């Protein structure tokens, strides 16, 4: 009775892909802070 | 004399002691100052620069 059953290969159907994120941050700068005051005699 | 012999009321003015001090006394009876300060100047410039 070899007509009983079968064998199967399984297979993930859906499969789905996406690319990742990354964060930058846009521009870059630096104001000069001030000081200083003059001595005296 | 000593310190506690000058009245309390007094103690809290000048005290000159004699002859040692007889030129302040002098500059007293005439409302001098022995040492007097320069006469004062402008405010320093606020020279804040940047770095």
């Amino acid at each position: 009775a070899e007509e009983g059953a079968l064998v199967a290969a399984v297979e993930p159907g859906p499969l789905a892909d996406g690319a990742a994120v990354r964060l930058a941050l846009a521009g870059e700068g630096e104001a000069c802070p001030l000081l200083g005051s003059p001595g005296a005699g | 004399a000593k310190k506690e012999h000058v009245p309390t009321w007094l103690q809290n003015t000048h005290v000159y002691s004699w002859p040692k001090n007889k030129k302040n006394i002098l500059l007293r009876l005439l409302r001098e100052e022995e040492f007097v300060a320069p006469p004062r100047g402008p405010l320093p410039t606020l020279q804040v620069v940047p770095l």
